[PDB]
């Protein structure tokens, strides 16, 4: 069903999508280091550093993104980068435990179960569509490429890249999972309870902020 | 916000 056209955009994306690399320096911390809970807090620092990282350089990648406003550009990655991350700690998490460490470590770092608990059932929430890693990435770039987020001047250009994302996204599900022809909009469903994010994240750094410290990098995505 | 970002994106 893809179009000439459609295909083209679907390999430039994984080909983007598949050049980002959670480093081993560390995941090697998620088993070598000593658990207390400063030092699990600090190697999540590392972690969600990484993922912004990360995101950057897959956003940047984007077709389009590039011919955006420079103001547009700034807004779309602050907007989306709380839904990318925790959209890529899902893919993590679910493709050894070591999953299981790195549980551990989530579990006391200084974080509520108020906030912990929704996002194991996320998790969850995500793991049994058994999505594969084109749907992953189409879904990352859909958030990014959000035309509601706070501060964007020109919505209509952002709309002009997202739509054509959704159309192949919508094949896919047809080509997938033919048998299950609701699957599409089940996707689209978790994108509604991975919005929820935004709110118990902002939260989390209230609490974290009582003398912690933060990377550069989170500080500016993040203005803290 | 700001140059941090801007440096990334334009790198
Ligand atoms: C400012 C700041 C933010 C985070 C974060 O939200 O990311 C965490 C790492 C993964 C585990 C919990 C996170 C929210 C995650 C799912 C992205 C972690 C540490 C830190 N100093």
């Amino acid at each position: 069903e893809l179009t000439p056209d459609q295909q083209t955009l679907l390999h430039f994306i994984m080909d983007s999508y598949n050049k980002q690399r959670m480093p081993q320096e560390i995941t090697n911390k998620i088993l070598k280091e000593a658990f207390s809970a400063e030092e699990n807090f600090l190697i999540l620092t590392e972690m969600a550093t990484n993922h912004v990282q990360v995101l950057v350089e897959f956003t940047k990648k984007l077709p389009g993104f590039q011919t955006l406003d420079h103001e547009d550009q700034i807004a779309l990655l602050k907007g989306s980068a709380v839904e990318a991350m925790f959209l890529r700690s899902a893919e993590i998490f679910n493709k050894s435990g070591h999953s299981d460490l790195l549980e551990e470590r989530i579990r006391n770092s200084g974080i509520s179960d108020e906030y912990i608990t929704p996002m194991f059932s996320f998790y969850k929430s995500i793991g049994e569509l058994k999505m594969t890693q084109e749907e992953y990435a189409l879904l990352t770039a859909i958030v990014i490429l959000s035309p509601d987020r706070q501060y964007i001047k020109d919505r209509e250009a952002v709309e002009k890249l997202q739509e054509p994302l959704l159309d192949v996204l919508q094949k896919l599900c047809k080509i997938h999972q033919p048998e299950n022809p609701q699957h599409f909009a089940k996707l689209l469903g978790r994108l509604t309870e991975l919005r929820t994010f935004n709110h118990h994240h902002a939260e989390m750094l209230m609490s974290w902020r009582v003398d912690h410290k933060f990377t550069p990098l989170l500080q500016e995505i993040w203005d803290v | 916000e700001h140059q941090l970002l801007r440096y990334l994106l334009d790198k």
